[PDB]
């Protein structure tokens, strides 16, 4: 039940029942503002999963291609920059499974 | 530049005939038998106490503070030619009724307003008034000339057959050279006649060369010279504390305009046009204001045409790409390093040889496959298409436009095919419009083949550019069409070059998408078919310098959609300017990046990390402030006020204003005053207003005007404010293109004035579409900030459009601790907003508004 954009490495540091930290250091948030399209984090921690940080990254795991942190910009962009396209969900863009 | 290839005013026949006479007494005088006062127009005939061949003089009032008047020959002998196509339709009319007659002079009040015109009959002079004060003497100094159709004789040298270098104009109708000066009273300041690298206020030509306005394609132009560019709008505004007003000149042939300022009682400023051909066509804009010229000549030529949104932002063109290969790569290289790109440019090599509406088989194997990943990662495609048509058998433009007579033809009547880098190339007559039906319908998906909705089309060389001709232009004897001579139709050819241009891109869509063209040579009234940029000027600093001036005096007279090439076209830049012309770029209308085949690579890329970095940010601010670019371009198309403005058109009476042209206005809110300087630690800024406070807007320090503050600057730098009472829109959330930027949450700049309150407008549309238009699916509104209350509502109630777009910040720049904030809807509850307040920058963030922009909402800041 990982936050959307989160590795397993990353996966740890976002608990769903405590209050979540800038991964980094600034102060904290509440979980309700990961993921919630705002940049609440100067690290750009809190949004892994959406376009609103100028400075986060998308985690995309993908099965037999190289796991890879793309830009926080090309999330929801309309361009499937994934293997497998889980960096468009709610563009109304849709990708396939090229991960051969 | 090679000096000896383009006329100065002692080797243009006319001029130097024109300008030979001296005040003086007229000659010509009214004869005040012939004054009929028609429903429209006045209409008298003025006679030349020597020569005895009359004038006809037809003066009309317009309906819009506004006095239109034409100078032709009674009995024409040749008709003369009278410019269409620049007047976006027939001027409305306000009558004209005698206040009062005279012995020797008639007063004529326009419909029932202030303005009274007050014509003389020995001399003829015409006097405008408002009231009882005057505003422009028209023939006051004696300078009107109109030089008749003489009997053919082929006395002066020039004046009929005659030669410039190496080619030869046979001038067969001899002298037809117009003339006429107009005194401004209290003017000292005169700006526009574009395309002159020059200072945005004009010099006197008293002792040099008059202001030349002739569409040329001048090689490695210098700067602040009278020499004509590419470009020509015959347009004058006169700039006063109190009183502004602008001078037209249509005339569409070789125009030389004199500037002369009295030294000495109260100030004067004369301006003499001579034109080589035509009628003497001069509306009269009677202000009183700077906003009023400007939807004055807006009412006249027409507003500057919204482009769609893509082409707001950053275009990239190197001097072509090899193949389709290198587009690919320098769009994954834009993709790689994260860097903002819209529109890849592409040209001469890419055609066939030079051949354009199509693609080498070699060259660009599969044209229409790559657009399609240019489209996927949803970027444009530019082209070059330019008026020269090479010769083949197997070309089949050619083998229409020679088949189909549609060139110009030279002056025994055969077809011109001057030797262009096409091979011999044949140059057709875009004055026919049977020709630009010809050449809109050759745009389409069918007739241009490898052609995708994200291809568009750059029509460089429309001045015409003859590479064997007189200077770089078509000889003047060559035939148009309607028998016009090209000495007639020379301004008007780029004009409609680009009009052409643009309905065939307009039309493959079938009139849905906006089409965006861009030209070099232009007129008067070409702001309604795309954008023009100041030719290929070289990469130095003293052009980037007056990169600005040219901007701003061509946003002066519509063409509020101008750019200059970002590093240059000639002599290639170090990595500073390079850095710096991009900074500058991000802040001009049109911001393109262009090279040469002298030039090496120039991409953003493969400059130093702390010069890519630095561009990078240049970039993201400009697609930042491209929802304030989408507003500023629909003002510009609704009532005309230009994007890039002077800081004396917001500030009329700052008589500290008037000489300034290295700082400019982004409509009423931002002050921009790029560096351009080679190791600049500082630049020095004025700021203007009468109780008015300026933010720096990137340190959000507050400076109250009018002063003159120095700005300690970096490479990192853009010396940017916001004015106090305005309200920016940005999207802070910058993507590879604005395609997915124009759904992106929108962040509002609140900037407070010392009263506490802030105005702006968004625009928001579909950005590609006539559908703002047609079916009215745009959205304007009105954000105010008045006590503590910020409220959104629709600055225009028909503009209904479904936008994804939600405001996702509030910043507000000087304003206080809050201790709550809420925001009120329609009827839903008051959903209190979080809120971060920084004391020493004194900046209130907003957090999370999350509402629609369409809908109307209030934030109370109690
Ligand atoms: C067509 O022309 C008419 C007539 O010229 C023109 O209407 C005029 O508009 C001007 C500008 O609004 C008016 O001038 C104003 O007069 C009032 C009353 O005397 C003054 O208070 C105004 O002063 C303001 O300007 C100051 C400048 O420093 C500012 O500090 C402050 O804003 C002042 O309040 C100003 O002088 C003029 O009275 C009218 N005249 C008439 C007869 O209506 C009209 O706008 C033009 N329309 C078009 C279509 O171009
Ligand atoms: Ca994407």
């Amino acid at each position: 039940k990982r936050p959307r954009g989160v590795s397993l490495t990353n996966h740890h540091f976002y608990d769903e029942s405590k209050p979540f930290t800038c991964l980094d250091g600034s102060a904290t948030i509440p979980f309700d503002q990961v993921n919630d399209d705002y940049c609440d984090c100067k690290d750009g921690s809190d949004e892994p999963g959406t376009a609103a940080c100028p400075n986060g990254s998308f985690h995309c795991t993908n099965t037999g291609y190289k796991p890879l942190y793309i830009p926080s910009n090309r999330v929801n962009d309309g361009v499937c920059d994934c293997c497998d396209g889980t960096d468009e969900y709610n563009s109304g863009v849709i990708c396939e499974n090229t991960c051969k | 530049v090679d000096r000896s290839n383009f006329k100065t005013c002692e080797e243009s026949s006319f001029c130097k005939r024109q300008r030979s006479i001296r005040p003086g007494l007229s000659p010509y005088r009214a004869l005040l038998d012939s004054l009929q006062l028609g429903p429209d127009s006045l209409t008298v005939h003025l006679i030349h106490e020597v020569t005895k061949v009359l004038l006809v003089l037809e003066l009309q009032g317009l309906q819009k503070n506004m006095t239109r008047f034409r100078i032709d020959e009674l009995e024409p002998r040749r008709p003369r030619y009278r410019v269409p196509d620049v007047l976006v339709a027939d001027p409305p009319i306000a009558r004209l009724s005698v206040s009062g007659r005279d012995e020797n002079s008639v007063e004529l009040t326009m419909a029932e307003g202030p303005y009274k015109i007050i014509l003389t009959a020995r001399p003829f002079r015409l006097d405008l008034l408002e009231d009882r004060s005057l505003l422009l003497s028209v023939n006051a100094r004696g300078l009107l000339e109109f030089e008749h159709q003489r009997a053919p004789r082929v006395d002066e040298p020039g004046a009929w057959e005659e030669t410039f270098k190496t080619h030869s104009d046979s001038k067969p109708y001899g002298p037809m050279s117009v003339g006429l000066d107009f005194s401004l009273p209290g003017m000292e300041h005169v700006y526009g006649i574009p395309e002159h690298a020059d200072n945005l206020r004009l010099k006197v030509t008293e002792g040099g060369e008059p202001y030349r306005l002739y569409n040329l394609d001048v090689f490695q132009y210098e700067l602040y010279n009278p020499m004509a560019l590419y470009g020509s709008v015959p347009v004058l505004l006169a700039h006063n504390p109190h009183r502004d007003l602008g001078i037209f000149w249509l005339n569409a042939a070789e125009t030389w305009v004199d500037i002369s300022s009295n030294t000495g009682e109260t100030p004067q400023t004369d301006v003499r046009w001579m034109s080589e051909t035509g009628i003497i066509d001069v509306f009269l804009l009677l202000g009183p204001s700077i906003s009023d010229v400007f939807r004055q000549y807006a009412s006249l030529t027409g507003t500057q045409a919204l482009p769609p949104l893509f082409s707001l932002g950053y275009h990239q063109s190197r001097w072509n790409y090899r193949d389709e290969a290198d587009v690919l790569e320098v769009d994954q290289g834009f993709d790689d390093h994260n860097l903002p790109c819209d529109v890849i440019w592409l040209d001469i090599e890419h055609a066939d040889g030079k051949r354009y509406f199509t693609w080498d088989p070699s060259r660009f194997p599969q044209p229409r496959t790559m657009l399609e990943r240019l489209a996927s990662k949803r970027r444009k495609l530019v082209a070059i298409v330019d008026p020269h048509i090479k010769v083949d058998s197997g070309y089949r433009v050619h083998e229409e436009l020679r088949n189909l007579g549609l060139y110009v033809k030279t002056r025994d009547g055969s077809d011109y095919e001057g030797w262009c880098w096409p091979g011999s190339a044949g140059y057709p007559d875009f004055t026919n419009p049977t020709m630009r039906a010809w050449w809109a319908n050759m745009f389409s998906y069918d007739n241009y083949e490898g052609s995708a909705p994200n291809l568009f089309v750059w029509n460089d060389m429309n001045e015409p550019s003859v590479f064997n001709g007189p200077e770089v232009t078509m000889l003047k004897d060559a035939q148009h069409y309607g028998g016009w001579e090209h000495r007639d139709v020379h301004n008007i050819y780029g004009l409609y070059v680009h009009m052409a241009t643009a309905d065939g891109l307009r039309q493959r869509s079938g009139g849905m998408e906006r089409p965006f063209v861009l030209a070099r040579a232009f007129f008067a009234g070409s702001q309604r078919f795309g954008a023009v940029w100041t030719g290929d000027n070289t990469a130095e600093w003293d052009h980037l310098k007056i990169s600005i001036p040219m901007c701003l005096s061509l946003g002066l007279v519509g063409l509020s959609f101008c750019g200059a090439d970002v590093g240059g076209f000639f002599k290639n830049p170090e990595p500073e300017l390079l850095v710096r012309w991009y900074q500058m770029g991000a802040y001009q209308p049109f911001f393109r990046a262009h090279a040469h085949l002298d030039t090496g690579r120039r991409e953003p890329w493969l400059l130093p990390s702390q010069h890519n970095d630095i561009i990078r940010d240049a970039l993201g601010q400009r697609y930042s402030l491209l929802p304030f670019w989408y507003t500023l371009l629909y003002q510009a198309h609704r009532e005309g006020i230009p994007v890039m403005r002077p800081l004396w058109v917001q500030y009329p009476q700052d008589v500290t204003t008037f000489n300034i042209d290295d700082q400019y206005l982004l409509g009423d809110a931002l002050l921009v005053h790029p560096v351009s300087d080679s190791g600049a630690h500082g630049v020095q800024v004025y700021l203007p207003g009468q109780g008015e406070v300026w933010y720096d807007i990137q340190s959000y320090q507050k400076h109250h005007g009018p002063q003159t503050l120095y700005l300690p600057v970096t490479l990192s730098s853009i010396p940017v404010f916001q004015r106090g009472g305005t309200i920016v829109p940005r999207w802070m959330r910058v993507r590879r293109s604005s395609e997915c930027m124009k759904d992106d949450p929108i962040t509002l700049f609140v900037a407070l004035s010392p009263q506490g309150t802030a105005q702006g407008e968004l625009f928001l549309d579909d950005g590609h579409t006539f559908n703002y238009q047609t079916r009215q699916e745009f959205l304007l509104r009105r954000f105010s900030f008045s006590g503590n209350t910020l409220v959104s509502s629709s600055a225009d109630p028909e503009g209904h459009f479904e936008t994804p777009i939600w405001i996702e910040r509030v910043v507000i720049i000087g304003a206080g601790k809050p201790a709550a904030v809420v925001l009120q809807t329609k009827g839903s509850p008051e959903s209190r907003l979080s809120f971060q307040h920084d004391p020493e920058t004194s900046v209130l963030v907003l957090r999370k508004p999350g509402i629609n922009v369409a809908s109307d909402w209030s934030i109370h800041l109690r």
